[PDB]
């Protein structure tokens, strides 16, 4: 959340959005429709899975040990085993919370920087022929139909081709 | 019209999963994954690590000879498991530094005896007692050999024995503490003695103490188990005037992965890098809330029952 | 300093503002003044509470331990002890360490979101009405009372009403 | 044709606080908390732990009976605090594995002695020693008993002691080394006298060294102290010719939060769940540089006397 | 890649760049040159060196500890040495580990936000003199003399005085 | 025209080195420093640290004054270096806790004996052996004294000595063991001698074992070494009726920066705050995969071989 994207200006996730983990909802004189962004979302799930793998699967191999449970009382050997595995337990416990808590935070903020790529790639690709309304939306000053609609998501989009409209549009 | 909306987002689940930030204790994300094992199959593998199972037998009975361990003869192990319900019937034993010995006899992960050839000169082997029952008659630890008065008479005993092998051989021999003095004059014939038992480069020297001991099957006379350790280029020497409970050879000693593990859970027919005395656990997770006792490939243990990890975006409605 | 608006453009702390952590300072027609930003304010104090409630949390309680002071030197056994207590108390001060010196660049980074999330929201709010110079302050080319401030301050701004005018003003 | 401008902006302080992070060894930021505990009250707190204090005794030396800690004597305690003061005023002893008997009683936090009469008969019992002074006569260790000969002949002891009411009792016994022959003589009436104290899981032999030691309290003799644990089911066995120091009971031992802690400081008035050799300590930060002995919910101890987490952002100065 | 400039729309770095990490490449009717930002590049590696200086150099002394290698198997007490020192390296370890993945990824991170502040500042700095084509250039409407590059990367520009023209070429 | 291009770029280098991220296990950076030290330039420096080599002698034989480590008199040190080229020829000699009173000497890092006059009244002092050849001649060990009969009687010991410097005292003694009862006669003119040192604080009392063990350099008898430390306002008191290796002096023990490594590694002249068996290791680096045995200030020891830390950006080359 250090953009403000998950729970910034996109205000509410969309529960339909089942190709994907985040895409373009368009509303034009055709209708309505929502596609997927699979680059947004590989980028993402490579990266949580590049961390999931870092920590499963790897293991260590422990074979004979000291006792770590006793049945008489002994004294300052049977104490000093008790404090050496009570310091090791402790202490791995400490490092698994720490992992968690900053892997989880660095999760959340990867996926709001992919948010934010996408948000950028867009606005970048619509250059004077669209504004920002401050909700992850974008107004098309310009008659956009699905095959248009589809030219953003793909990435072929010629903001030439419907400047002057757009322009005429946004300034009159 | 001259205007089309398009707007950017992302996906939403209803399953949500809380998890942990650094900056909240609550969060809630789309997906996530436990970090932690918390349940066991509750049952030890027979794969991949070798489990011999003692039942009724310690380590140390079946090292010693009680004659219930006798079917230990020989077996090896990667991992030993020492059950609740292991008792003792035979001569009662002490072991100073039991736990040495112990976790000496385990990480070896082998009971080999191979027997020797002492001269034991002017005395009877082959002593037996009215508790360890092997047959049907009297006998004793099948590993020790009890040595009484031959003709009324114990000459004193100087033994040698070389290390000729490349492998670290492992003695066990013993002292025999009789509970009265009337008993040591039967035994031994003698007014006590001493044993002294010497290398190259160690030197243990032990004193039987006559006096009246908890009976144990009848017997209030106790002996103490002590072990030596030869190594090639040395020689074992024995130097005893009485009350010498005496090695019947030697016993193989290894390094690997061999262990000890006490539970009283079953053994059951799967394959598990990780075991504990709860019961073999998978090792996918990195982390297990089972038991701080494991065996070979094992997740560490850590004191929190839950530990999840975020697999997906934080989880806003609709 | 990651997102450069604290150490960036907005290169200056206001002492002045006492009320908020972040905020607006205007300057327009019925004269100048300063106001603070209560929400972005809160966020950033939630997400440092979150940090301090995780540190303390719950404090190990051991109750008999190892000796850790000895008055005769004893051998292997004592040495064995301290190598110990040692280990511990190192390992123990290294995540002290790093705990203090990541969790406080994660404060310097969350403060510079925050800001950057604001000067965002207020952009967005302005639409086409309004230029960035590049120091934190946003050029209204429409004129804003000391009214209007406030709805670009609460939200309840609307860009169409000054649309025009200040596209006039601009070009 | 009027225009308008608006400024976004952070707060500032006019000095502030130094801190530490990943990129940087010094950063000034608004406000700062410190991790660390630096300082002690300087006092123990008596709650809400038990608290009881040695003084002029060592937890063995109440648990012996010396002739200054009759008031220990059935007494609990969560932690145990010795002073860098106290002494022995009773007969020499030596107990072999001290560290070990002082962590079992620690850890047991109590010193309950339940009396059993023995049938210790042909010995005189009750022996006493000039070093051992209670009140103003000559005495030993209250629970400990001084067996010498009677008629000018030790027989020989036979005594067993089970344990049958469902709790573990800690045994305490002794062997007396007497400096001189002739005092040996003069006690036991023998030449050397053997000691056997044995369980159903656990035996113990002790043979008695006869010869001069350094006098303290002018006793050239020295007396070993023995612990000997005996579980419910299980009976207590000792089988002697002399030299014998009898135990007169049982001590209860118990699992715990109990220990011991070594301490010169005032135990004041004040509740604080963490106790430290320098003091009792607040349990408000995570981390702490008082002491590395700790006691209850204590801040884990690092090396590091500073440690400060900005509470704060960068504070970047109008100046 | 938190903000998408190494391995986003900057998808290309230069080789040709010898004098500093960030910089600027310019085509106007003088020519094409390269220059390098001396400030954004010395802030990278300022930080750099700060994680170095808090790495490299901190020796910690230790004399006298426990017996590592043992010759004859002891038991119990040479167990329990060999589980002490066994326990300290690998949790020494896991602290090795942890340390150069979160150095190595923060300092990507502060790498690609000195890139990005780059933008943002040139970007600010242009007003609405030149509009972004989204690979990290700026297409300026007006003509930029030799002088004009060197405003731009000095911190001298004034769009006031290119702003009419700048803006004739925009939206005419 | 009015028309401008101004790119913004980084930079990239034509080979860089791959780094590990919590995220990609394998990802190019322009420049990377090595965090783990995995060489060594074989060689211990004796600076800063002052080094001091064993050769042929061990800690315990400089202690006790071995005929060929009586170049390690009154010497001190920062580090004692043992090799495994170690032998003794003075007389077979068992320590108990032996690796106790090693690191005993090694933290003192000093051998300073400083001699006193015993009683030795009735008794031959300076007694010699034939395996202790000093100077083409018997002799026996230096710091320690050999007590015979004298006029075949050997009379109670009862010795004094006090102990008002302000420092401790460590004392080292040593107990006969005989191979056979006409030796412990011939020595000592009695049956059994027993030996009993104590302190305020302390009492160390042995009996020896009269018994034969392997003979090293044809001597098949056995010296029991044991120390005593006499702290500030203490005596020492030894009460022996024979088999005593009584001390000629005592040893001063001291606390500082000093401790005892195995090494066979050479001691060139170089400058290094750190060493290891394998030969002192430079400090630049956090971490070292070297040897866990260190001493001075030295890189912790990890398990992993080489960790990357990136000192540039990610490269992307044209
Ligand atoms: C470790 O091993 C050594 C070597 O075996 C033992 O040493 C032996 O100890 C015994 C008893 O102390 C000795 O036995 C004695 O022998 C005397 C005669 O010895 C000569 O003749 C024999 C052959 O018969 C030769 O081997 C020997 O070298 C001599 O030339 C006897 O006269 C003694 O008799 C006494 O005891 C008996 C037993 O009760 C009585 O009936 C007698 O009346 C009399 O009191 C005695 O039997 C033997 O000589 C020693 N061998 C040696 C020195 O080589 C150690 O005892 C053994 N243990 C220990 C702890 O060291
Ligand atoms: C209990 O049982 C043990 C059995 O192990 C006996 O121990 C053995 O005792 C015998 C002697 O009784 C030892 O044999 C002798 O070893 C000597 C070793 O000397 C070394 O050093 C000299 C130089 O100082 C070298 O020259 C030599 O090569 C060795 O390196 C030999 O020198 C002896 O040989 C000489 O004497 C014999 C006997 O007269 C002659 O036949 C020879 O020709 C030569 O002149 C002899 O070989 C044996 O080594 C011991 N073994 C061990 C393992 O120690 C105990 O003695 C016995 N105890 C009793 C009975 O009480
Ligand atoms: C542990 O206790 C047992 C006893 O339970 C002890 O063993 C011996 O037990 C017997 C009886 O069971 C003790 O009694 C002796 O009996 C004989 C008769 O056989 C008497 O002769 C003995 O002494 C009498 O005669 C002597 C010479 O005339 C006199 O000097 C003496 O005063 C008596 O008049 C004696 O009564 C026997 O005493 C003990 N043994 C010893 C050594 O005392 C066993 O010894 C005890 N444990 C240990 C470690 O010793
Ligand atoms: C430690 O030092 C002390 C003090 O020196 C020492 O105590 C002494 O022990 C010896 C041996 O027991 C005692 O000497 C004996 O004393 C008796 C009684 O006076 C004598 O009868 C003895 O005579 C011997 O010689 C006779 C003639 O050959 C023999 O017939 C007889 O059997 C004896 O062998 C002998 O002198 C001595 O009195 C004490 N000193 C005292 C009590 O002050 C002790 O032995 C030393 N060693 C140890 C291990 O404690
Ligand atoms: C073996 O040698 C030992 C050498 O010390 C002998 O010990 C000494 O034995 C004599 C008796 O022969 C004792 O003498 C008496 O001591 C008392 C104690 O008072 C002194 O000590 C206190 C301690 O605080 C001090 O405050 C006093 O001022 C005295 O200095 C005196 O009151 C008597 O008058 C008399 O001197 C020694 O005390 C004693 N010393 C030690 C250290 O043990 C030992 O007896 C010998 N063993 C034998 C011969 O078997
Ligand atoms: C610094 O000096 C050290 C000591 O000389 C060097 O230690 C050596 O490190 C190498 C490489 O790791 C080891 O070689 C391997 O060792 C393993 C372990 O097997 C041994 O242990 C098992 C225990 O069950 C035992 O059963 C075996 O018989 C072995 O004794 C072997 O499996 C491999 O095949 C291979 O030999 C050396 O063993 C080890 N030497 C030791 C510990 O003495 C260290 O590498 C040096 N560092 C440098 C030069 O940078
Ligand atoms: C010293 O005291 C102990 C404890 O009182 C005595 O031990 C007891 O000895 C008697 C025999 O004298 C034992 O009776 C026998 O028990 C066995 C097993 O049940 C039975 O099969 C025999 O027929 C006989 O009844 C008794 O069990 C035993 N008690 C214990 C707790 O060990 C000891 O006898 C006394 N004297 C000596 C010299 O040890
Ligand atoms: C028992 O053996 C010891 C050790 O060898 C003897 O002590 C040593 O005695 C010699 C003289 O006999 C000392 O050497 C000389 O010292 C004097 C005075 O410093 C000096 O002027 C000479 O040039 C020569 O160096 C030697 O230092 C000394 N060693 C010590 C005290 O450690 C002792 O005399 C022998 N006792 C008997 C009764 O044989
Ligand atoms: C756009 O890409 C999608 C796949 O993501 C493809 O199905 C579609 O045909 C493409 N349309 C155009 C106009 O490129
Ligand atoms: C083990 O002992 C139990 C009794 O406790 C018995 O039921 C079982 O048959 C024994 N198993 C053996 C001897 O293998
Ligand atoms: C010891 O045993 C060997 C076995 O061959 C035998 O030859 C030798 O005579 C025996 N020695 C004695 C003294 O019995
Ligand atoms: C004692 O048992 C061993 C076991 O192998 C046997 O070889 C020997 O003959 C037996 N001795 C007897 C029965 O006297
Ligand atoms: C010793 O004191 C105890 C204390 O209760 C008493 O029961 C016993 O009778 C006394 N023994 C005597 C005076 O012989
Ligand atoms: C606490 O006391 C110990 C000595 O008992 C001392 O070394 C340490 O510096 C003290 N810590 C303080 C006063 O913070
Ligand atoms: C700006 O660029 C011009 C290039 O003509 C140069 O003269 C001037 O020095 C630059 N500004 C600064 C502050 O150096
Ligand atoms: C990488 O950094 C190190 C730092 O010491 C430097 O020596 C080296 O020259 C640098 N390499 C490059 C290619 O800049
Ligand atoms: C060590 O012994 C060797 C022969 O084994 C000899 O050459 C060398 O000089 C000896 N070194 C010392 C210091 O005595
Ligand atoms: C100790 O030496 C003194 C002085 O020579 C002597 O008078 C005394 O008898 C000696 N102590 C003995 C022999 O026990
Ligand atoms: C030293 O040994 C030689 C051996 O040849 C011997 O002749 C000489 O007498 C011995 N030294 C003395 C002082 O006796």
């Amino acid at each position: 959340g250090i953009f403000g994207a998950i729970a910034g200006f996109i205000e509410n996730g969309w529960e339909g959005m089942v190709d994907g983990w985040y895409g373009f909802r368009h509303q034009n004189s055709e209708g309505r429709g929502q596609a997927a962004d699979l680059k947004s979302t590989q980028a993402a799930i490579d990266q949580i899975n590049g961390k999931l793998n870092r920590l499963i699967g790897k293991t260590n191999e422990k074979f004979h040990q000291i006792e770590k449970e006793f049945s008489e009382v002994e004294g300052r050997i049977q104490d000093l085993e008790k404090y050496v595995e009570d310091t090791k337990i402790d202490l791995w416990s400490y490092n698994a919370e720490l992992l968690v808590a900053l892997e989880n935070q660095h999760t959340i903020d990867l996926t709001d920087s992919e948010m934010n790529k996408l948000f950028e790639k867009t606005k970048k690709q619509l250059r004077e022929n669209a504004e920002d309304m401050g909700n992850g939306c974008f107004k098309i000053y310009h008659k956009c139909d699905n095959a248009c609609i589809g030219s953003i998501r793909n990435g072929t989009y010629d903001h030439n081709v419907y400047r002057d409209e757009a322009l005429n549009n946004r300034f009159q | 019209n001259s205007t089309a909306t398009l707007c950017l987002g992302h996906h939403a689940v209803p399953n949500g999963t809380i998890v942990k930030t650094i900056t909240n204790d609550r969060i809630e994300v789309t997906n996530a994954t436990e970090l932690v094992q918390n349940s066991s199959i509750g049952e030890i593998c027979d794969s991949p690590h070798q489990i011999l199972d003692g039942e009724n037998c310690t380590l140390i009975d079946a090292l010693l000879g009680d004659p219930q361990c006798d079917g230990f003869q020989n077996k090896k192990w990667d991992l030993f498991v020492e059950r609740s319900k292991a008792y003792s019937n035979c001569y009662p034993y002490d072991v100073p530094d039991y736990a040495s010995l112990r976790s000496l006899v385990a990480s070896s992960g082998t009971l080999e005896f191979n027997n020797e050839s002492f001269n034991w000169t002017g005395v009877t082997q082959n002593g037996t007692s009215s508790a360890c029952i092997r047959r049907s008659n009297s006998s004793f630890f099948s590993r020790l050999n009890w040595l009484t008065h031959l003709n009324y008479k114990y000459p004193a005993l100087n033994v040698t024995m070389p290390n000729n092998e490349q492998f670290d051989k492992l003695y066990i021999w013993g002292v025999h503490h009789p509970g009265t003095d009337k008993d040591q004059i039967f035994l031994y014939a003698q007014s006590s003695g001493r044993i002294t038992v010497s290398t190259k480069r160690s030197q243990q020297a032990v004193i039987p103490n006559i006096g009246s001991r908890p009976r144990i099957r009848d017997i209030p006379s106790r002996i103490s188990i002590y072990w030596t350790i030869v190594k090639p280029g040395d020689i074992l020497l024995i130097n005893s005037t009485g009350n010498l409970i005496a090695p019947r050879g030697y016993f193989k000693i290894r390094s690997g992965k061999s262990s000890i593990m006490r539970s009283d859970a079953p053994i059951g027919k799967c394959k598990s890098e990780c075991i504990t005395p709860n019961g073999s656990i998978p090792n996918d997770k990195p982390f297990q809330n089972v038991n701080r006792i494991t065996y070979g490939a094992c997740p560490r243990y850590v004191k929190q029952s839950t530990l999840k990890l975020a697999t997906g975006m934080r989880n806003v409605p609709e």
